[PDB]
């Protein structure tokens, strides 16, 4: 099956040609944060590391920072400043992974190395919409015959839309067996979303979360996850409301 | 009539 690394979605042009050999996922606005579709867009308490604790392995805002407990992220002004292990979401620390092609759930992704338990993975970007975007998007999807979906739960009635904007993150499949998690994260006091992985998942590896689906369509997805606990279909055995799947 | 949709819920892992 066909691969490509994140750094190959960084040259539409290129990216396009594979495209359409069918060697590359099809396009998609390549985005770096969430982008709001209407305009509607903290120091913790750790001693600084020496240059010397620093020299040794120290971690700066590691396991005991105030701030990663209640999964908020260091600014710039941190008292351990660079050293900071504690502002992933804004530098980009994501794990070493590749965007492959399945047998029959899409294009998927995998670990590019062993990955250990409670590694960032990627942030789930896409644009955010409120209630009114969000029942607007559900018909032209619904529209288009689309087979993807690419809604994610925020808060309240925002939702994280990467059908059409969005990053590598989108390509996560589901599994019944997960080994990644949604996680919550505050960024200059805006919540954000991220993939994490939740064991020691090796290299080579297809990454999954379980997506606990609230499906509004008529037609229950199969699952193919393949796990002995498999729920059968992406979204249990109800289906829920537009309004409920939305948040409200 | 949506025949296909849904939205993807944050949850921690517990089980
Ligand atoms: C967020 S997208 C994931 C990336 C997608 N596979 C692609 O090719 O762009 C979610 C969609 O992937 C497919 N999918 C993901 N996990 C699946 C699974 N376990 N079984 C079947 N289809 C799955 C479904 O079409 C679902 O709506
Ligand atoms: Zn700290
Ligand atoms: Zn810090
Ligand atoms: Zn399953």
């Amino acid at each position: 099956g066909p691969s490509c690394v994140m750094d190959d979605f960084r040259d539409p042009q290129r990216w396009k040609e594979c495209a359409k050999q069918g060697k590359m996922p099809c396009y998609f606005d390549l985005i770096e944060e969430n982008v709001y579709l209407t305009e509607r867009k903290m120091q913790c308490e750790c001693t600084p590391l020496s240059k010397d604790e620093r020299a040794q392995g120290e971690i700066a805002c590691g396991e005991d920072c105030l701030n990663r407990l209640l999964m908020i992220e260091c600014s710039s002004r941190c008292p351990n400043g660079d050293y900071c292990s504690n502002r992933r979401f804004q530098r980009k620390q994501h794990a070493d992974v590749e965007v492959i092609l399945t047998e029959k759930k899409g294009w998927g992704l995998r670990a590019a190395k062993d990955l250990p338990s409670n590694t960032f993975v990627l942030e789930y970007c896409g644009e955010v919409l409120d209630h009114k975007e969000f029942k607007a998007r559900v018909k032209e999807y619904a529209r288009n015959k689309n087979i993807h979906y690419y809604f994610m739960a925020l808060k309240n009635d925002e939702i994280i839309d990467a059908t059409q904007k969005g990053n590598c993150s989108r390509f996560m499949n589901h599994s019944c067996e997960p080994n990644c998690e949604t996680q919550k994260w505050t960024v200059n006091g805006q919540l954000r979303v991220g993939f994490f992985t939740t064991k020691l998942v090796p290299s080579g590896s297809e990454l999954m979360f379980d997506y606990q689906f609230q499906r509004y369509g008529k037609e229950a997805q199969k699952c193919f996850c393949g796990s002995a606990n498999c729920r059968g279909y992406l979204g249990g055995e109800n289906r829920v409301s537009i309004r409920a799947a939305g948040g409200k | 009539a949506p025949s296909t949709g849904g939205v993807m819920k944050p949850h921690r892992y517990r089980p």
